């Protein structure tokens, strides 16, 4: 670790880190982009950023996201493609905290995540504190230090460097006095993670100059081009001695992900510095990304435009439009001004904060609840004492997202937690050691038996999630291997789907036809899968069980009663299998706006009822059994 | 010692192969060309492989290069090549074995001595077997044809110089027809083999086919498993064969 | 030439986003001393270095540059003029105008514009690949409607190849309505 | 009763605070409420499903259900009227 950084600092050219398979779809595709899509084009990338620093393709909410929503295994993603791209340089983003989950752990959980993590081939960690706050980044980078892996020592901007009435502490001096300070934590690289587009162009030339200045450390720059002043941003971080940036390809690029690689790599032309890497290979890698893209059409982001309010209200990444949404949720649509004016209140009533998933999501929650409930910051200490201040904000004045930079205000904090004691000391500290054994205990207990470390994590981690992604797969089994298409859609009458198991091994697929829905919503698909006939039943939810086809009475057969003529089930009167007497009613028909009630033969057990309410019924169709 | 077992084959015989490599817990490998894409022997081994979209029709059961590579990246052990493409194809079997792959036939030798039905025969008068008279090797022109047969007899039988498919040959009853014979089964025995290298022997009226099963293993010993009947021919090709003969 | 022949403005009309910010440097920069009128400059986003080129265009001493509201703005459109408003702290030249009422127009501006979706276009996403084949605004995404208008949607690798070839085949030209036709 | 979701509700005035719009279409799961009940801020009202995904709509702020435009089952586009509260 430490050689790579030494010789990062040699390099004349800018160095890239491309962010495609994890940051570029984050933004702009709900972090949804699967493992199939990166697979398929991972041989031709590891030939395009041949010379790229790294490939950011883990972290962030690739871990919550992959085991949930797509049912698959964050694992296997980075073990395949690690295996397919020997040779650049696997980066993810770890959060301080938590590393990748959704709550607090004690450190025996940062540290078994980091080990498997560099076991199974990530090699760059970014580590970042959602409040710059350093005290919480030392367990992750230890865990770093011991696996042999490189440290990315990350500071979070917010504020404005160019104007100093803008804050009195997020100032030139004060990211000089963290960077130094990082240095001395003996990270190997510093990033400066602009989560939100805040850095504006001279901005970030006067802020990499004195870093460059101050610490003898490589600096790593990422930011999202938001604003629409990306390019600009790194244009002039280049100026400035920059060692790496964050790019995507052309096509995963712009609006609230990485600026282009494609532009900045023309932008450059004629100036001192050049962008390294082959352009000819990443408008191969544009196009590619350009369709895959429109698989995944449903989950495209609202945001179409630069948006520049972003340098009032601070709101990162995709959170100015989410919040949108949320304010339409809750009667304020029409209110969003207030919003967004409540947003950039809130951050001074606390203290003026870094803004990130999750404090950001607290400011978020403050404002939502304060235009609410017609608060301000006067009425908010006021009527504290009857107020139910949102669960993430209590839990923000806690201590339990962390220590934010300015401290709490000791009054707005006393009306926000109402007697609670908060933290004196950094959230994890708090809690008991994981026993993993146990965890191992239980999972093999669960499951077949043979179970690994990075299912052990993965539960402590997410249990919920882990537990539910493995009823998926035994439901299913290894849905990662469809293509995206038949994952979202499945198949059309007529189709043939050749789906990829391993080398040599594929399962050709045709849907011949499905059938009309069985007396219980069941459809029969008929199917050819190599080279034989199949056939699979399906339950249907209908919408309105009018649908079913139900078998016709056996006529010659004393235990079928039949449908003497058209009409509706106004009323189902006995269950299956069941007792009634000779002259029961047991079912109420309608005709023609006529009731008639159709009553049991003898004394009998209900063997069947194929009939639900208001369901259609046609001459000669069966309705009951019994014995 | 054998782990994968790839047969350069399709159909009846390939599924058959499979069938015994399971029985023997050897993994097996099967290829498949366009129009084959859904043809069940295909389906039927634990791997599959297309064997070049780049080559044609029938003429890819027959591509040696690219079919060995398709071995080679699923390292396999072995090859059984059935019958009747490179079954009895001498190079295919050399590039086996310079690739370290086990060719499941005879040897190099054997393929190159049986491989022509000169040497054939050739071979067999030196192991001191019975054999039909014709000529001392090939016959190009057809004065040489002519000059043997105004000598030895007349119900003669002009025939293709190697291959097992009975569609290239001719027989030659009575004086002139002859000229046809030559030329309407020398380029003939063209478009059904390589090429149109032809003979003639003797014809002998109504034979019957008979064969001999043979089996040996790679340590000197030898048996036959009794005849077969083939007699019952159309081209002079087998329709309905009987073991043992009757 | 123009200068002699009395017209008031200079424009410079970069119609297919081909203005690369160090040319536009140079290009400002040398026409400036070479004429007195002032220059205009226009611009389309479409390879994604648009407020790049006016930045550099700016710094050279250009009087008036062509832009629109963010909302309206960006790809093949002008840069965002929201974008440089701010793009431009801290730099020796200021744009002149109203970020306020900017915001404000962009906000109209955005949910107008939902009422046109159906007339969007698919461009999505910057495209340096103009720096080769040299189409001009729209094309791009029109020539492509047409190449599969008769089949050739196939393989508009080749047309957008051939494009660049027939180019210099007619001796290289300024292309725009009606040359890019 | 021979159309059911073939009911049509009218559409919500966006400019009026106490009209509750459908924000994307689907589906109403249950209904929660009556004509003239209570019921205070972030009460669970209805929940609707979208693309087989819940959504639950709450109250925006304390008061009384005016009208309920819908039943277990309709189907809804995105602007109608689905509840109207004081
Ligand atoms: N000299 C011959 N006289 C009469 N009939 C012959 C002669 N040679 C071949 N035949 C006929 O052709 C048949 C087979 O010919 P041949 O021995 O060349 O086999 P092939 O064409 O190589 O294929 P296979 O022998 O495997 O069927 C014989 O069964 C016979 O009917
Ligand atoms: O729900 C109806 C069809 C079943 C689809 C299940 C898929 S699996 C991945 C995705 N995540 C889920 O929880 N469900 C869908
Ligand atoms: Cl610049
Ligand atoms: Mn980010
Ligand atoms: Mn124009």
């Amino acid at each position: 670790p430490k050689g790579v950084a030494e010789w990062v600092k040699k390099q004349d050219d800018v160095l890239l880190t491309d962010t495609t398979f994890r940051d570029a779809h984050q933004s702009l595709l709900a972090t949804r982009v699967r493992t199939k899509d990166m697979i398929n084009i991972a041989s031709k990338t590891a030939d395009v950023f041949k010379d790229g620093f790294s490939l950011e393709m883990w972290g962030g909410a690739t871990f919550d996201v992959a085991y949930n929503f797509l049912k698959e295994n964050p694992w296997e993603r980075l073990e395949r493609l690690r295996k397919a791209i020997p040779n650049v340089l696997f980066q993810m983003l770890l959060r301080a905290s938590n590393a990748v989950g959704y709550k607090n752990y004690p450190d025996n959980v940062i540290h078994k995540f980091v080990q498997e993590s560099a076991k199974a081939g990530i090699d760059v960690f970014r580590i970042f504190d959602s409040l710059n706050w350093v005290d919480q980044m030392k367990v992750a980078n230890e865990a770093v230090q011991e696996a042999g892996k490189i440290s990315e020592g990350t500071i979070c901007y917010t504020g404005d460097i160019l104007n100093p009435e803008r804050s009195n502490i997020y100032t030139l001096e004060y990211y000089v006095k963290l960077a130094k300070e990082l240095e001395r934590e003996g990270f190997h690289i510093l990033a400066i993670k602009d989560m939100a587009g805040l850095l504006k162009p001279k901005a970030a030339y006067e802020l990499i100059g004195e870093l460059k200045s101050a610490v003898d450390l490589p600096i790593h720059l990422h930011t999202h081009d938001t604003s629409g002043n990306g390019l600009l941003t790194y244009k002039q971080a280049i100026d400035a001695g920059v060692d790496i940036i964050d790019t995507a390809v052309a096509s995963m690029s712009g609006l609230t992900s990485q600026p282009s690689a494609n532009s900045l790599y023309y932008a450059l032309n004629g100036f001192p510095r050049h962008l390294r890497t082959d352009i000819e290979g990443m408008e191969s890698l544009s196009h590619y990304w350009s369709t895959v893209r429109t698989y995944y059409s449903d989950f495209e982001s609202d945001i179409k435009s630069p948006n520049t309010e972003i340098y009032q209200h601070e709101m990162p990444g995709g959170q100015y439009s989410n919040l949108s949404q949320q304010a339409k949720s809750l009667g304020l649509g029409e209110r969003f001004d207030e919003v967004k004016d409540m947003y950039r209140r809130v951050n001074f009533l606390f203290g003026d904060i870094v803004k990130v998933t999750p404090s950001s999501k607290v400011v978020g929650d403050m404002a939502l609840y304060m235009v609410q409930n017609d608060l301000d910051e006067q009425s908010v200490i006021t009527d504290g004492y009857k107020l139910d201040f949102p669960e993430s904000v209590v839990s923000f004045f806690k201590g339990e997202i962390g220590q934010p930079v300015n401290g709490f205000n000791k009054d707005l904090q006393a009306v926000i937690l109402k007697g609670q004691e908060a933290l004196t000391a950094r959230p994890g500290e708090y809690l008991e050691p994981v026993d993993f054994e146990k965890v191992r205990e239980l999972l093999e207990e669960e499951q077949q038996g043979p179970v690994t470390e990075q299912d052990i994590i993965s539960y402590v981690l997410y249990p919920k999630v882990y537990e539910q992604y493995i009823q998926t797969r035994n439901q299913y089994g290894n849905l990662s291997l469809l293509d995206t298409p038949t994952f979202f859609f499945g198949m059309r009458n007529g189709e043939t789907v050749e789906i990829e198991i391993d080398k040599g091994k594929r399962l050709i697929i045709k849907l011949e036809t499905i059938s009309e829905p069985d007396e219980n919503g069941n459809r029969t698909i008929y199917y050819a899968m190599n080279g034989q006939a199949r056939r699979i039943y399906i339950k249907d939810e209908n919408v309105h069980t009018n649908a079913n086809v139900k078998p016709k009475a056996d006529k010659s057969n004393p235990s079928h009663i039949g449908a003497q003529m058209p009409g509706s089930v106004t009323e189902v009167k006995v269950s299956v299998g069941e007792t009634v007497k000779a002259n029961q009613p047991l079912l109420i028909t309608e005709a023609m706006k006529m009731e008639t009630t159709i009553q049991a033969p003898f004394d009998g057990v209900i063997k069947q009822v194929t009939v639900n309410n208001g369901d259609t019924i046609a001459t000669g169709d069966l309705l009951i059994e019994i014995e | 010692q054998i782990k994968k077992l790839l047969v350069a084959n399709r159909g009846e015989i390939a599924i058959r192969i499979f069938e015994a490599a399971a029985e023997l817990d050897i993994s097996t490998v099967a290829i498949y060309s366009n129009e084959d894409k859904s043809s069940l022997h295909r389906y039927k081994a634990d791997e599959s492989y297309l064997v070049g979209s780049d080559l044609g029709p029938a003429e890819s059961y027959l591509n040696i290069e690219r079919i060995i590579d398709v071995a080679k990246q699923a390292n396999v052990d072995a090859i059984h090549p059935g019958y009747g493409f490179l079954s009895e194809n001498e190079q295919f079997a050399r590039r086996c074995a310079e690739e370290g792959i086990k060719f499941i036939g005879p040897h190099l030798e054997h393929l190159d001595m049986f491989g022509d039905k000169v040497k054939a025969r050739t071979t067999a008068i030196k192991a001191d077997l019975p054999v039909i008279p014709g000529t001392d090797g090939p016959i190009k022109s057809y004065e040489l044809a002519k000059e043997f047969a105004e000598e030895a007899g007349f119900p003669l039988m002009i025939k293709a110089t190697s291959g097992g498919g009975g569609k290239g040959m001719r027989i030659v009853r009575e004086e002139s027809e002859l000229e046809d014979a030559f030329h309407r089964a020398k380029s003939e025995a063209e478009k059904s083999f390589g090429n149109s290298e032809v003979y003639i022997e003797r014809y002998i009226d109504n034979p019957k086919h008979i064969e001999v099963q043979v089996i040996g293993d790679e340590h000197g010993n030898i048996v036959h498993l009794f005849e077969r009947d083939c007699s019952v021919q159309r081209r002079h090709q087998k329709v309905v064969e009987v073991a043992p003969s009757v």
